[PDB]
RNA sequence: UAGCAAAUAUUCAAAUGAGAACUUUGAAGACCGAAGUGGAGAAGGGUUCCAUGAGAACAGCAAUUGUUCAUGGGUUACUCGAUCCUAAGACAUAGGUUAACUCCUUGCAAUACAAGAAGACAUUCGUUUUCGUUGUCAAAAGGGAAUGAGGUUAAUAUUCCUCAAGCUGGACGUGGUAUAGAGCGGUAACGCAAAGAAACCCGGAGACGUCAGCAGGUGUCACUGGAAGAGUUAUCUUUUCUUUUUAACAUACUAUGGCCAUGAAAUUGGAUUAUCCAGAGAUAUCGGCUGUAUGUAUGGCAGAGCAGCUCAGAGCUGUCAGUUGCGCACCUGAUGACCCUUGAAAAUCUGGGGGAGACAUAAUUUCACGCCAGUUCGUACCCAUAACCGCAUCAGGUCUCCAAGGUUAGCAGCCUCUGGUCCAUAGAACAAUGUAGAUAAGGGAAGUCGGCAAAUUGGAUCCGUAACUUCGGGAUAAGGAUUGGCUCUGAGGAUCUCAGAACUGAAGCGGACAAAGGUAAUCCGA
């Protein structure tokens, strides 16, 4: 499992059978890409990055929420 | 503090074996556990590693020594005399080879 | 009608079989290269180590092979004073220095030597023991004979062309420190064929040994046994010319001279 | 124990099968004297040879 | 107090058989098999025995898994020798050839 | 009839059954007391494992019960082990010996020797090229490519399920490094996803003893505030117990040492508990580089696990923040001491020196991301006061790992928590004799071949301590005192030891446990 700090690489990865898993925690939110040998997590604190990334969900990738 | 009068390192043997035997031994033991001056780096760091084998920790040289000593008197003697005989060999042959010119 | 220990030492399946697992290599000389007969080859002491059965240290010597790219490692006998990383010279022209190897005929009378050769190209025979040296007595004019004086002190005539190491075998003196404990004796003999401990032939019953007498513990038969004594017969001091300790009439060694 | 050869496994299997009781319907045959299987064996009282 | 169980069918305590106690998300204390430590990489010259810098100390296998970096250094003998030995080598070679030529001209 | 008496223990109610001291649930009382009567292995056993059922026999009383009988069912692996490697060793082949059988040699490989391997084109041969003396077996603790947590079965699981990883061998795809010869930065240690190659020669790891102390980490144990639950509540107790967890693996940082600068040290300094280091360059710089995590943070990850509370399978709440230890077990790091001891090897992974060849529409390259595969065998269960060996369900014997609290020098003994267990035929009487356990007024070996047996002594602190001697010793010599409780006082340290004083008891206090009786001679053997 790898995690990503900078949204850019994350977006290069979800731009590269693709599905995206978003999960809510009290203080934080996480976005999760499945790829052959790695599970990519992306965490953010503030709601701005949050909504912005929710926007970022493309038609190619389907969004699952737990 | 002076901890022993006669015995020294021999005290490990405690009361065993008889005096004279561990006299002989006091001698030898103190020989083998002594630090020696290294010919090469000139430190007195040379210690014995194995029976015939001595090392200088700092300069990393290993030399073939005697059993309880670094330097065996009869070996020093053989060096001294090897040299002296070198001198005589060369002086002789080299000198009388001038007689061969006749 | 039992078999003494005396006899049991020649069995090769037996219990007395050397413990060889520690042996590093045989300690011998270089092969007899052309280089050695007509010139000199030089090598390094990569190290001088301890072989578990040996009193004398062994020298590990790098040589460059004359005929190929390979680097040749060899194990020589430590000449006292040899240093790790030393240059060692072997051959005809090699000069006289501690640990170099020349023919004896080139070594000056009165010089001290190691690891001499009985037949030319032994890769060594005489004076290999720790601290041992052989003494150079004389040369024939021809150059083909040399009188050596062996550690035992017997004089021997060796073809002069034979290989010798200048100097004395290393690690001398060990024989002088008394061994106090039995355990020491034990570990020591652990690395060689077992000689230890030694049970006196009298302790044993007549079945285990000619000696063990019986009710008293004596030999009861002359313990000087003749050279031709059969396998199980040969027990005491064999073929002995003298027996006792010479005290008092020691002037005889001198007056008899 | 745990560790076994094939050979072993197979042999053990064999003796395991051979250790069944005479099937209750064999005793009803016309030509048989056999009430029971005389060759049955119990691991505790008798041991096999496998090494 | 939690107690453990070997997981390997080797119950004997051998340098290769070592175990470490790990605490799981389950709340269990589980034996996990710990690997063996290896000796650091030393310069190969005679009597030198220096610890090489900038090379990874890794169990022999993982050496196929690492990046070229850890396998090496940038000197003339990067992997095999330390700087001191390199240096002394350079110097020695140069000066030795110098003496060689000198002997050559003195012969001619 | 002898006899069924070692290993402290059982008791009550219900249920089931023809029948219960001996089965199942519950309620009590005790034991093993983490050197276990606990949790798992190796050897050995081989189905003894699981479920259902049960007449006889067997389970030396009994049985509704079973290690017994009958019937069915259980042992899933790229990452565990075998398989590979080498060892002590051993055996072929070749050669030799024998009437013959047999026997002798062989890794430092031969008492042998016209014995091999590789490459390429060919792709069969053949052709061709290169280098070459010649085998195999022996380790389920040695070496040894990579996996973890959670969940599941009546019985298997690092194997199955779910989720998350790594390894080796394939084969291309897409991006990207490098070159008209073959990365770039730093003075230097060295650095950075990547940066051409054959023969050949050398390396590193693998790869290693025993002991002693120091330092750190993991696990455990202890303590602190918060929250949920539980025990106690006549009295007292802001109480007593419980949960409060984080796998392999990914990225970044720190980590006992070693290096590189700059500068050189005498009124020598530096430094460890100990050693030890320095002009062969110490100490010291807002200096720098590098190596090892069973460390920290984040990812994994909370969605799992754990603890509570609801609803009639769905639901909700919390799982938080600290401190210390010469504590303990293990591991690691830096050392030290020791040897007439000096502590495997090979397979395997990898690096260096060298630059013969190969190649323009080209050639070759230890970067990413994607595609494919991982075969064969062992995986049940016992490992013992009932699954082994002792003709047995025998008080014997049989190789390992994990270990809690209190007292304490202590892994001793004694008592406890987790987990396990009460199984050893039972009832009643209470004579002699016995087996084991204790205590005897006055005397004190008079007993007896003999102080046999018993008794005395015993910890710690303070006193005091001979002859003899190989000067090490003798030595706890001999001997003399003290020891509880309670209330105070002082001293040693960081950003738990030691000593004083006073008071108080049937003058008791190492209160159990634990724990030497001395002395003087003679003989042997050091
Ligand atoms: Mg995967
Ligand atoms: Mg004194
Ligand atoms: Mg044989
Ligand atoms: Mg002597
Ligand atoms: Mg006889
Ligand atoms: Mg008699
Ligand atoms: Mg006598
Ligand atoms: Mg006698
Ligand atoms: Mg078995
Ligand atoms: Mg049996
Ligand atoms: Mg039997
Ligand atoms: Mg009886
Ligand atoms: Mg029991
Ligand atoms: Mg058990
Ligand atoms: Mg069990
Ligand atoms: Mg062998
Ligand atoms: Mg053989
Ligand atoms: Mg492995
Ligand atoms: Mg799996
Ligand atoms: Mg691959
Ligand atoms: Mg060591
Ligand atoms: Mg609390
Ligand atoms: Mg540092
Ligand atoms: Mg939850
Ligand atoms: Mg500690
Ligand atoms: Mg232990
Ligand atoms: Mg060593
Ligand atoms: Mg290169
Ligand atoms: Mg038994
Ligand atoms: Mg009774
Ligand atoms: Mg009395
Ligand atoms: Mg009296
Ligand atoms: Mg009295
Ligand atoms: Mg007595
Ligand atoms: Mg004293
Ligand atoms: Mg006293
Ligand atoms: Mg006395
Ligand atoms: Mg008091
Ligand atoms: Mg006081
Ligand atoms: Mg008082
Ligand atoms: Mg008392
Ligand atoms: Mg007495
Ligand atoms: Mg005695
Ligand atoms: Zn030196
Ligand atoms: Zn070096």
């Amino acid at each position: 499992p790898k995690e990503i700090t900078d949204i850019k690489k994350f977006m290069k990865l979800w731009q590269n059978k693709k599905v995206v898993y978003v999960k809510t925690n009290k203080r934080i939110t996480k976005f999760k890409l499945r790829g052959k040998k790695y599970l990519y997590t992306f965490k953010t604190a503030d709601p701005k990055i949050a909504k912005g990334i929710k926007d970022a969900i493309p038609a190619t990738y389907s969004k699952i929420e737990i | 503090a002076k901890r022993t009068q006669k015995v020294g390192i021999t005290r490990k043997y405690g009361t065993r074996y008889g005096a004279s035997l561990r006299k002989v031994v006091k001698k030898f033991e103190i020989t083998q556990h002594a630090k020696y001056g290294c010919p090469f780096c000139g430190k007195v760091a040379v210690k014995r590693a194995a029976v015939g084998i001595w090392k200088c920790k700092p300069c990393k040289k290993i030399i073939a020594g005697g059993a309880w000593e670094l330097t065996t008197p009869p070996a020093v003697t053989a060096k001294t005399t090897m040299n002296r005989l070198k001198k005589l060999q060369e002086e002789q042959a080299a000198a009388a080879a001038l007689e061969k010119k006749n | 009608g039992r078999v003494i220990r005396a006899q049991r030492k020649g069995r090769a399946n037996g219990v007395y079989k050397s413990h060889k697992s520690g042996r590093i290599a045989p300690a011998q000389y270089r092969v007899y290269d052309f280089a050695e007969r007509q010139g000199y080859i030089r090598g390094c002491i990569r190290d001088i180590v301890h072989e578990p059965g040996r009193g004398a240290p062994l020298a590990e010597v790098a040589f460059r092979d004359p005929y190929r790219y390979k680097t040749n490692k060899e194990h020589f006998i430590a000449a006292e004073g040899q240093y790790s990383g030393q240059y060692v010279y072997c051959g005809l022209k090699a000069q006289i220095a501690v640990g170099n190897v020349l023919p004896i005929n080139r070594i000056p009378e009165g010089t001290v030597v190691c690891n001499v050769e009985e037949k030319v190209g032994d890769r060594g025979t005489f004076s290999r023991a720790s601290g041992c040296y052989a003494t150079i007595i004389g040369h024939s004019e021809d150059g083909d004979k040399t009188r050596i004086r062996l550690p035992s002190g017997a004089r021997k005539t060796i073809p002069g062309s034979c290989r010798a190491t200048v100097g004395i075998v290393a690690g001398g003196g060990r024989t002088d420190k008394p061994i106090l404990k039995a355990g020491n004796q034990f570990h020591k003999y652990a690395r060689k064929r077992k000689s230890w401990p030694r049970v006196r032939g009298v302790a044993m019953n007549p079945v285990d040994h000619p000696h063990g007498g019986g009710n008293h513990q004596h030999i009861g038969h002359p313990a000087t046994v003749s050279k031709w004594a059969s396998a199980g017969q040969k027990v005491g001091l064999r073929a002995a010319r003298r027996t006792g300790l010479v005290r008092g009439g020691q002037k005889e060694k001198m007056a008899m001279k | 124990g745990a560790n076994k050869t094939l050979n072993m496994k197979k042999r053990f299997g064999r003796k395991i099968k051979q250790n069944r009781p005479l099937p209750n319907w064999y005793r009803y045959k016309s030509d048989t004297n056999i009430r029971y299987n005389s060759k049955r064996r119990n691991w505790r009282r008798t041991k096999l040879k496998i090494y | 107090a939690q107690r453990i169980t070997y997981r390997r069918r080797c119950s004997y305590n051998t340098r290769s058989n070592k175990v470490r106690k790990v605490k799981t998300p389950g709340g269990r204390l589980v034996a996990q098999y710990v690997k063996k430590v290896v000796n650091y990489t030393k310069c190969s010259e005679a009597g030198c025995n220096v610890a090489l810098n900038g090379i990874a100390q890794v169990r022999p296998a993982e050496y196929a898994t690492i990046a070229r970096s850890a396998k090496t250094v940038s000197r003339v003998y990067g992997g095999e020798l330390c700087h001191t030995c390199v240096r002394s080598r350079i110097i020695r070679a140069f000066l030795t050839e110098e003496v060689k030529i000198v002997k050559r001209k003195m012969i001619s």
